[PDB]
């Protein structure tokens, strides 16, 4: 949002705990269903569900842990992770 | 669909499995192509062939361009070397020499001859025997013709005879003539600065480079025969055989003659061009020597078969495969590149308002595969990271490692020289130019000679149809690379390692510059605001959106005229032509500051100080205008408050 | 709600109807401000002054910048002119004067007395007496007074003394007396051709056009004593007084003595700059000159203080009504506008490489209002339809019809002189711009004299808020027309008419030119091909989509370098400058070539051929390369068949 030519800014940002305690971070999960015997290594053409294309906990960090797993050509990136994810 | 990269030099490779190069180099060495000179017919003959080419490739376009220029010939009547005696009672002659030397003059005259190692100017002031008023020997290699003629012109002498020895050249027949331009600096003569159409209608005029004194080249056999009667040593210094010697006996003087006569040929140039899609204005130029003196399969040939498959293979890419070029391709063959590489200066010097500002990147095929061994590149350092990363792809061909075996290779690129054409367009007009080849240690022997053929060609280089397939994917990875992509991949980082080795070369002289009462510091500010315009610049790549085309054609226009900028806007494009501050010929350069700055020391009288102050002032005022030019608009320039 | 046309010409009228310019012209002439030498204390004041009013104008960057130029003042021994015999023993003072040449040199001289009506090249010749070994005297007006030194210094006199009759100015007083300069060019003289910054280190060099003579000026009764002596009568030709004689008496003789020393002085620019919303990057220049010798209220007061209403009118319709202009607009203000006006000139060869092909017009404020019965302008070519529109649009102070009132007025109009500030932006720079007085039928008389004061000034023009008014109505309406839409208003089908003009005058040297042996109809070509190039641009300008801007983009990009286009490439821009092959000095301009054919007439044995042919070479190529430039791209020339 702040590359030429859209020049923006963060004007107002949100917390997330209580109010007593207010917090500015959240964390980023990866949610399977049970019993399934799969890890992050062994994780290779199953089935995911993201939030988003570029967002934080959605894109970004799980890509971003594992892009480098990936066999070349690196771009462009959703290719090639359409090829490690099946589906 | 979409091409990106990885899928596109595989396209490359599957296009370029199939090409054959061996038979288009068999075919331009025909019966009905193989003396070639410029304006000859056969000549045409052959543009006639090309011109059929790029009509049956289906390339968008194909158009000829011809002008009329002079170069010089052989007259009806021979030009010797004669040995005449004290007594000129009984002469003797050593040979009637089949090769000549373009542009020398039509003269006869007699006197002692005298031994130089090549002609260097170091050569000439090492020598121990005074050169003037005696006729000289070098030998060819390392230097253009010219400036050996150029140099024992300025040391006074009469005449030049030039020839080969067999430890630089380790050939079989003694006998055997070549060729070369005496002209200094490049384009037809005859016409400086202005071009050689119709329109001009041929004023009279000449250039500076024109030498006043009979060159000729004699064979290694007639070599022996003028080392039969002299005497005095080589020193061991010379890396050479054992048969040569310093000066003539007192008793004998040679006798040179050379008649030659001028004339004024038709030369055309030919060309095609492949349109782009979304900016088709920006082009590419990718050219070859169409022509060479004797039978030239190693000048010329492997140009012209390197340019016809290149051709073939975009056109079919586009027309049948799907890619998809972004800018537009000149692939362009002119003759007469062997009198200085007429058929491109005259071009350049053409039409000089229309490519201004819109070519921005040369490639030349030219002399591409005379060696098996090594990897030789030349370059404007604008090109330097692009070559890089072309030669982490590449295979060698003769063995399978890679190319990029060297990680320090930046330091040991030397510049463009004259006689390469790919020299007019980075010094004279201002384009990015980039030149190649696989090349032995030792240049390739008969390069210029009536040898160069396809037959001799092959004995050299068994395996040529692999290295020819190596060099045409070279000069695909760089159009590709080029050509599909939205950010240019011109690399102005590289300007700034240049403009840091000659300030801490100026630095070892600060001591002299102090003596004189001005300061050095204004130089060492102007070389840090071109490192902060180019900082700047990379970040305002860091801060666009790629998809965007509005706000990265304002990016890339600063990029394209960062070449531009280096050229010196304070002389005369007709009185010296070659304004590349960095590289380039006169008074203005930035090694003529420092060839003139040394010589301080030594206290001659040779120094002309109120030239240095001069020449510091305008250097200093160049560096700091492109810095200005490449950062910003004008209000964003900070002062020197 | 967005603005059209005719809303922003009611809004920039609601805009004038409200401000007073009186004021401000009387605050310019205070007592803190008014005796404005080049680089002295009063000169800081107001430009102080003038940067803290674009400050307070909410401009979008004000920025200053200052550099250091030798000017050449008085010094403590008073020059003088006086009556000698030939020994010298006689001695009559004539008087003692104040006002002086700059650039004059120094030295004491003597000798007889000849009169010449202007100093115009073609008085000399109808001279009777010959002029050699003489000292000249001149009278004011017609010309700059660098040409009346350079022509009878080019004629090998002796000395110049300059007067003001009372026919050409018609002047109460008796005693006044004045100032010019007298550098053939414009700028800095020590620094030819690179800026006047301390990054340069102050070279020594020496420019090309600076006198040999001593030339001074005297009063109207100084010069009428000098009337009573010499001995002759005018012809009936010259509209004179009574009292003007041509040669001395034979026993008589002319001593005049000259001393004035150089100075090195601080020059300062102030800017102000409005930012643009499409393209920011291409700006409009808007010019002042900031001092003068005497008081100053004609010459400086009008400029400036138009300029600073012109900077209150945008800056307001910026921010408070809404405008939104698509380019950037530069307000500058020069100083040593009266040397030669050396501001701009060293601000343009300080940022060429920064305003290569951005800036695109500069508006000259200076000198604005003189009188009150014309209107004369004076315009590259791209500018006349723009001023035609504007000459629709803007009603005369005194008589309520509009100014358009002569429907033929490109051909009355007159070049631009050397004197005025606008012409090394357009001869030198290649960018088109415009001046414009309301000038009487009779220059104003006292310019550049200590006389020129405020009340003088409204008792000469008794409605001066009125005709500054239209002035800035003018300046406004340009200023409008250019930032406000997608599409430049610079017309260049104007150029056709010039170069029809030009072919049309050497059509009747035709017959000459057959008789050296080269034809003409190579130049008849060329201004074919430059008329089909205008004609397919404006076809391009028909079928393209007005919303769209990557195209208008491109098409705008081809427009803007018409003029650069003119610029010949084959001089150096540090020793002959003005480079425009139309408009400008040197050998190698149009009229430069019509009149080194028409010399060839006379038979005299002056003409140069070779330079002739030469000329006619370069200028061809020139005008059919700048075709070339405009119609398309490589491939869509057009060329021999
Ligand atoms: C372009 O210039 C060339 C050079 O003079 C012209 O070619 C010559 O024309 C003359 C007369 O027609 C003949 O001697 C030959 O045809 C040409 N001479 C040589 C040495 O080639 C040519 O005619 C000019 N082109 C035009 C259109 O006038
Ligand atoms: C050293 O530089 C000076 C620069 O002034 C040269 O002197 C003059 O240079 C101008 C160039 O505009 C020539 O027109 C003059 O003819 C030169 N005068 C002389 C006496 O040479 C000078 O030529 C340079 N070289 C040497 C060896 O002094
Ligand atoms: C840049 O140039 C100017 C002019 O040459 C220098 O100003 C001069 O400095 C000396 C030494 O202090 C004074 O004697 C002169 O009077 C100064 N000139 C004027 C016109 O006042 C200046 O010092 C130089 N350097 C810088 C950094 O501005
Ligand atoms: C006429 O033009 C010629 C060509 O420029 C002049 O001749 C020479 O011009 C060169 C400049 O290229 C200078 O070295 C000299 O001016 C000339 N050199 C000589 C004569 O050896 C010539 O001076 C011009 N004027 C006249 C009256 O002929
Ligand atoms: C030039 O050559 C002649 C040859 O006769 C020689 O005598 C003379 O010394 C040479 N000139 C100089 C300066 O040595
Ligand atoms: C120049 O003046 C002298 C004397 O003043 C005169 O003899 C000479 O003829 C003049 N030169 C010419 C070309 O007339
Ligand atoms: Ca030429
Ligand atoms: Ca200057």
């Amino acid at each position: 949002a702040y590359l030429a030519p859209n020049n923006l800014k963060p004007v107002v940002a949100e917390f997330y705990g209580s109010k007593e305690d207010p917090q500015t971070f959240y964390y980023a999960v990866a949610v399977v269903k049970k019993d399934s015997g799969f890890q992050m290594n062994q994780l290779r053409g199953k089935k995911s569900c993201h939030t988003g294309l570029g967002r934080s906990a959605g894109w970004n960090i799980p890509i971003g842990l594992l892009y480098c797993d990936l066999p070349e050509p690196r771009k462009p990136l959703e290719k090639a992770v359409a090829n490690f994810f099946s589906g | 669909f979409r091409l990106y990269w990885d899928d596109l030099k595989r396209k490359l490779s599957e296009k370029l499995d199939s090409t054959d190069f061996t038979s288009t180099i068999k075919l331009l060495n025909e019966n009905s192509y193989v003396p070639r000179e410029a304006g000859s017919q056969k000549d045409e003959n052959l543009a006639l062939y090309v011109e059929n080419q790029f009509r049956e490739f289906k390339l968008s376009k194909v158009w000829r361009d011809q002008h009329f220029v002079k170069i010089q010939v052989k007259d009806s009547a021979q030009n010797s070397v004669i040995i005449v005696d004290k007594n000129g009672r009984l002469v003797y002659l050593v040979e009637n020499p089949g090769g000549y030397v373009a542009y020398s003059k039509a003269a006869t005259v007699t006197g002692k001859l005298v031994h130089a190692n090549f002609g260097t100017k170091k050569d000439f002031e090492d020598l121990y025997t005074p050169v003037n008023g005696s006729i000289v020997i070098v030998r060819a290699g390392k230097i253009t013709f010219a400036e050996k003629v150029a140099n024992a012109e300025s040391l006074n002498a009469i005449g030049v005879l030039i020839y080969m020895d067999q430890t630089k050249f380790p050939i079989v027949n003694a006998e055997l003539s070549f060729f070369g331009h005496a002209h200094l600096g490049t384009g037809d003569p005859y016409t400086p600065g202005f071009p050689s159409f119709n329109h001009t209608q041929f004023p009279p005029s000449r250039s500076s480079g024109l030498p006043n004194i009979p060159v000729q080249t004699i064979s290694r056999a007639a070599a022996e025969k003028l080392f039969g009667n002299m005497e005095g040593d080589c020193p061991s210094d010379w890396k050479t055989d054992s048969t040569c010697r310093m000066v003539t006996s007192e008793s004998k003087n040679v006798k040179l003659t050379v008649s030659n006569v001028l004339k004024e040929i038709k030369i055309l140039n030919i060309f095609g061009v492949i349109k782009g899609f979304v900016e088709p204005d920006h082009y590419v130029v990718v050219g070859a020597q169409r022509d060479a003196w004797g039978p030239g399969a190693a000048k010329s040939g492997v140009g012209t078969a390197l340019l016809l498959k290149l051709a073939q293979m975009f056109s079919d890419m586009v027309l049948k495969d799907g890619f998809q070029p972004s800018r537009s391709i000149i692939f362009a063959s002119w003759s007469a590149g062997d009198f200085g590489s007429v058929g491109a200066t005259e071009w350049l010097e053409g039409y000089l308002s229309s490519l201004h500002l819109k070519a921005f990147t040369y490639i030349n095929l030219d002399k591409a595969v005379l060696g098996t061994s090594n990897f030789k590149v030349s370059a404007s350092p604008l090109l330097y990271t692009l070559i890089e990363k072309t030669m982490q792809n590449v295979k060698h061909p003769v063995t399978g490692q890679f190319l990029y075996q060297d990680s320090n290779w930046a330091s040991k690129v030397e510049k463009l020289t004259l006689d390469n054409a790919a020299f007019p367009f980075l010094a004279y007009s201002g384009i990015p130019a980039v030149s190649f080849c696989f090349c032995e240690d030792t240049d390739y022997p008969y390069l210029g000679t009536t040898m160069d053929t396809y037959k001799e060609l092959i004995e050299r280089i068994p395996e040529l149809n692999k290295v020819a397939r190596a060099a045409a994917e070279v000069a695909g990875q760089f159009v590709i690379k080029l050509t599909h992509d939205v950010e240019l991949n011109l690399d102005y980082e590289r300007y700034n390692s240049q403009l840091l080795s000659f300030v801490r070369d100026l630095n070892q002289y600060r001591a002299d510059i102090k003596e004189m009462g001005l300061s050095l510091q204004w130089l060492y500010s102007a070389r840090g605001d071109f490192f902060r315009a180019t900082s700047r610049l990379t970040t305002d790549f860091g801060n666009a959106e790629k998809t965007d085309r509005f706000v990265m054609k304002k990016l890339n226009d600063r990029v394209m005229r960062v070449e531009y900028h280096f050229l010196s806007p304070y002389v005369s494009p007709k009185e010296s032509p070659f304004r590349h501050v960095f590289w380039g010929s006169g008074s203005h350069t930035l090694p003529a500051l420092l060839e003139n700055l040394k010589l301080r020391k030594q206290n001659n009288g040779a120094f002309n100080e109120t030239l240095f102050r001069n020449q510091l002032a305008l250097a200093t005022w160049t560096i700091q205008g492109a810095a200005n030019a490449l950062s910003g608009d004008v209000w964003d320039i900070d002062n020197e408050f």
